[PDB]
């Protein structure tokens, strides 16, 4: 294994999907106050 | 009131565009490593 | 009317967003197969 | 070829390109009638 | 007017949804590049 | 390296998350407008 390259990619791809689905959940949020 | 649901549904769509931003740039941080996996798989 | 329409574009990006993610969920996937793929090389 | 676990991984991954396609669709066609 | 703005959000939101598809289809080929290239692992 | 495969795969996909990007510039664009 090699923990520190897996860690390094898997950081940098995961933090983009979180913060889409954050926004995402913004946007529902958002749309359920109408 | 009607042209605060407007206002509402502006403020979501903003918000679903910066979801599709942030998601394009996970595609191409992976992309970057499929790439660097090819050369990788030569070398 | 001007009311439906509000309505029927708030259905309209409802839809937009679960289409956004389920390619989100699409890419978490790939990202986890590429992964795999790294240390079937590495092993 | 190993095709079943190609099959496995392509299958998750399509079917989730191919359920946002639909959503997009349905969000277009819900458009078209305004 | 507030006709405009609705009209507009239409607009603006087909042309999200022309952003959704397009990173699908980027997602779709990153997809079929990485099974090419478990195939070159094992062959 | 091999130049040539890369380029071709990366110009397809680069131009389609480009494409992306520029339909959302323009989704911005136009709710600027608001």
């Amino acid at each position: 294994l090699d923990p520190i390259d897996i860690s390094i990619v898997l950081n940098k791809i995961k933090s983009q999907l979180e913060e889409s689905k954050e926004w995402i959940r913004r946007s529902n949020k958002i749309l359920d106050s109408i | 009131h009607l042209e605060g649901e407007v206002n509402k549904i502006k403020s979501a769509l903003l918000s679903t565009n910066k979801a599709v931003v942030s998601l394009s740039n996970g595609v191409s941080v992976l992309t970057s490593k499929v790439l660097d996996l090819k050369n990788y798989i030569d070398k």
